[PDB]
């Protein structure tokens, strides 16, 4: 006897880490209000979410 | 027979005079009291990202 057989499949599939999930981008923007300039601007910012 | 009485960086005249920086407190101007910061640490929250 002869047997003759073929065939193809298909595949998908996702990966996600807990620990790092995603990466924050924020937009920023300084601004004066006082009376004297300030050179070389180098701010601290805090993200809080709840 | 000293210029550091208390031993802090401030002499005995810039501490009685007040010549010394003006965030300094008032008690710290006589030469026999330090002018000596305590600074601590504590901790709000601790948060735990499963890795």
């Amino acid at each position: 006897a002869v047997q003759d057989s073929n065939g193809e499949s298909w595949n998908t599939g996702l990966s996600i880490n807990k620990g790092e999930s995603a990466y924050i981008n924020a937009n920023v923007r300084y601004y004066n209000t006082g009376t004297a300039p300030m050179y070389k601007v180098t701010p601290t910012t805090n993200l809080v979410l709840d | 027979l000293e210029s550091n009485t208390a031993g802090d960086p401030y002499t005995d005249y810039e501490k009685a005079s007040g010549s010394f920086d003006k965030a300094i407190k008032t008690e710290a101007r006589d030469p026999l009291v330090a002018a000596y910061p305590i600074v601590g640490v504590g901790m709000e929250k601790l948060i735990i990202s499963t890795n």
